[PDB]
This record gives C-alpha cells, sequence and structure tokens, in this order.
C-alpha cells in the first residue's frame, strides 16, 4: 500500500500581501506548485499538505520585504519503490511499450518481458495463449522522476 | 595589529603584509565593522542596523 | 525590560521603512488613509495611531536580545 | 526573489595545492594567446573552458 506520511521542514517566503490571510498564502503558490510532482530531495510525489503551521514569529530581512518563516507539514504520499510488485491499465500494446488510478502512467521498455511469447499485431498471446488485459503484475523498479510527465517503468521478472 | 579584523586593516594600508598575516595565521573575520560589512554587501551594525524587527505571526 | 522605553529615531526610521515597503507591496493599511499616494505618509499616518505589529529586536554586544512592541514603546 | 542566505564570518587560509586540482577546467599550454586576427587560441591563456571572455 503506498500509503506514506512525511513530516518534513521547509523555508516559505510569504509576501506581505497574505498577511492577514496567511494559510491561504503559504499555499496559494509556495507549496501547490509541486501538487504531486516529483520530489528528489526525498522521492515524493506531494498529494496536498494537510497541515502547514509555523513554531513561531517571522523575520523580515532588512531590505526585503517578504517575511521568512518556517512551515512543518506532514506530505501524505503515496510511494511505488522498488521492492514492489505493483498493477497497470492495460490500454495499448506497443512494441515501444505498454502504456493506475486513471493518474500514475506507467512504461515497459521492450526487452523486459520473457522472451518465451511471440506477439500478433492485432493483440499478443501470452505463454498459454491466454490474453490478459487487466489489472495483473508490474514490478517497477526503473523510475523517471526528471520529465515533467514522469514515468513509471514496470516488471514482471 | 592589534585589532581583530583582516578585512579591516587591509582596507586601510600594505594590504597585502596584512593578507598575507591573516592568511599564514588562520585569521578569522566576524563581519562586525563596517569595511568589513561593506566589502561582503552586509548592513552596517550601527546606526539604523542595530536591531531585527520581527513580524509576529 | 531593561532597555529604555522610547525609541530612538533610528528605530522609528527603519519601523516606518519597513511599514511603507509592506504598505507598497500591497498590504492591508489599518488606518483609513484619506486620499494620499504616499506610502511613507500613510505608514507616519499608522505609527501616530499605534497599529503597527511589529517587534523591535533590540540586541546587546554579547547576542543576548530584548523583543519590545512597537506598540509598548514612547514614540517622542 | 533574493537568496536570503547570509554570511556570518569569512576566514584566510592557504589552499591544499591538491584541492586546487578539481578547481581547475583544463591545463593551459599554447603561450600565443591571441590569435592571428584577435580571438582566442585554444590552450592558450584566453581560452573557451576559461569562460567566455
Amino acid at each position: 500500500s503506498c500509503l506514506v506520511a512525511g513530516p518534513h521542514q521547509r523555508h516559505i517566503a510569504l509576501s506581505p500581501r497574505y498577511l492577514n490571510r496567511k494559510r491561504t498564502g503559504i499555499r496559494e503558490q509556495l507549496d501547490a506548485e509541486l501538487l504531486r510532482y516529483s520530489e528528489s530531495l526525498l522521492g515524493v510525489p506531494i498529494a496536498y499538505d494537510n497541515i502547514k503551521v509555523v513554531g513561531e514569529l517571522g523575520d523580515i530581512y532588512d531590505d526585503q520585504g517578504h517575511i521568512h518563516l518556517n512551515i512543518e507539514a506532514d506530505f501524505v504520499i503515496f510511494c511505488p519503490e522498488p521492492g514492489q510488485k505493483l498493477m497497470g491499465i492495460v490500454n495499448k500494446v506497443s512494441s515501444s511499450h505498454i502504456g493506475v488510478h486513471g493518474c500514475f502512467n506507467a512504461s515497459i521498455p521492450k526487452p523486459e518481458q520473457l522472451s518465451a511469447e511471440q506477439w500478433q499485431t492485432m493483440e499478443i498471446n501470452m505463454g498459454d495463449e491466454l490474453e490478459f488485459e487487466v489489472f495483473r503484475l508490474d514490478s517497477d523498479a526503473a523510475g523517471v522522476f526528471c520529465i515533467r510527465g514522469k514515468l513509471n517503468i514496470t516488471s514482471l521478472q | 595589529r592589534s585589532n581583530s579584523s583582516p578585512l579591516q586593516q587591509m582596507t586601510f594600508e600594505t594590504s597585502f603584509q596584512f593578507l598575507k598575516q591573516a592568511t599564514m595565521l588562520g585569521s578569522h573575520d566576524e563581519l562586525r565593522s563596517p569595511s568589513a560589512c561593506l566589502v561582503v554587501g552586509k548592513v552596517v551594525r550601527g546606526g539604523t542596523g542595530l536591531f531585527e524587527l520581527k513580524q509576529p505571526l | 525590560r531593561i532597555t529604555t522605553p522610547y525609541m530612538t529615531k533610528y528605530e522609528r526610521a527603519r519601523v516606518l521603512g519597513t511599514r511603507a515597503l509592506q504598505i507598497a507591496m500591497c498590504a492591508p493599511v489599518m488606518v483609513e488613509l484619506e486620499g494620499e499616494t504616499d506610502p511613507l505618509l500613510i505608514a507616519m499616518k499608522e505609527l501616530k495611531a499605534r497599529k503597527i505589529p511589529i517587534i523591535i529586536r533590540r540586541y546587546l554586544p554579547d547576542g543576548s536580545y530584548e523583543d519590545w512592541g512597537v506598540d509598548e514603546l514612547i514614540i517622542t | 526573489n533574493m537568496p536570503w542566505r547570509r554570511l556570518q564570518g569569512i576566514s584566510f587560509g592557504m589552499y591544499s595545492a591538491e584541492e586546487l586540482k578539481k578547481l581547475s577546467v583544463k591545463s593551459i599550454t599554447n603561450p600565443r594567446y591571441l590569435d592571428s586576427l584577435g580571438n582566442p587560441s585554444a590552450n592558450g591563456l584566453y581560452d573557451l573552458a576559461l569562460g567566455p571572455a
């Protein structure tokens, strides 16, 4: 189960426009800008910030107008990681690849299946000629985290 | 020479002797003089810069 | 708790400057401005009404500090 | 949006001579630095790995 919770401290610089309305502004752009976008600091899709609080006070720094402060936030995260056998939606069968929950996109480059199974253009048949186009074995351990629309490269061996 | 600021003391005179000294001694600078504060782009530690403002949340 | 109760002129200058730089960045003005376009005039209007939620953090020469409120400070 | 990070202290010491290495993009060997027409001669003082002048 991808269930994850990570308590992390972030640094956020709030504009003086969001003084009376901080909780509104602490999220408007400074936290809602990487909404479930791959994180490299901890390997995290940021689902949503459940709570964003400040321990005490804010430090306006000399000429700068912004108010800098610290945000202790729990990121509820879905972590499919190496060591897991996940599922995948089978929609389109290709030689290049085989493209969960309608939002997690997964990939399967060519030489990642059992080579005992030979393919036909319209649909592919596996060992015992049993057609499987459904949530089934998908074990991803090589993961892209760079491209805007990231990937989830799944395996079955 | 009896001064605790290498960045000062080299903005005055004989800057290369005071740099050689500060270098062979590992001399540390605290960025509290006006000269050391204007060399590294800080706000001087007197007059208007002597306190914080600490906007409360 | 031991420093002077009044607001030094340098503190007034920096507080006005910071409040003005805040007002100019679209901050709410708690002073009911009356047609003036200068953020510094507005900051003075706010300082005269005792509406500035800033905390002057006076530093002593050994690192120890004292946090005063701009409201709890005798403006001359 | 400024860097936000400030300096507390500056110390002057001597570089190891072995850490200056890896602080070096390439070794220069060609004496004549000015090209026939005024451009940078490769491997000279003015080079295109030591930055665009």
